[PDB]
């Protein structure tokens, strides 16, 4: 599943 | 802590719970990660126009020095500290945290 990363 | 820690709940349920249309943007909860055992997750609801209500999930990894982080530049000794910080300023998050999800 995809997870957001802080850029 | 307490209010916002939902325990061992699934990605599916957190989305089910965060996609409530009366929740303001930035409603959140902290759960365990289903995919990465030992790591937690921060599920924030967002509202992009065009995609509508949605949920961003961020993995909170822990270091053996005993600190949590989503990004590494910012580390916290405490998940309640992390929540407090991301409530005061988004600093990379899709939206600052504004609300402990209802239930």
């Amino acid at each position: 599943p995809q997870y957001e990363e802080i850029p | 802590a307490e209010e916002w820690y939902f325990g061992k709940i699934t990605r599916r349920e957190s989305e089910r719970l965060l996609l409530n249309p009366e929740n303001p943007r930035g409603t959140f909860l902290v759960r365990e990660s289903e995919t990465t055992k030992g790591a937690y997750c921060l599920s924030v609801s967002d509202f992009d126009n065009a995609k509508g209500l949605n949920v961003k999930h961020y993995k909170i990894r822990k270091l053996d020095s005993g600190g949590f982080y989503i990004t590494s530049r910012t580390q916290f000794s405490s998940l309640q500290q992390l929540v407090a910080y991301y409530s005061k300023h988004a600093d990379g998050l899709c939206h600052r945290l504004t609300n402990v999800c209802p239930t």
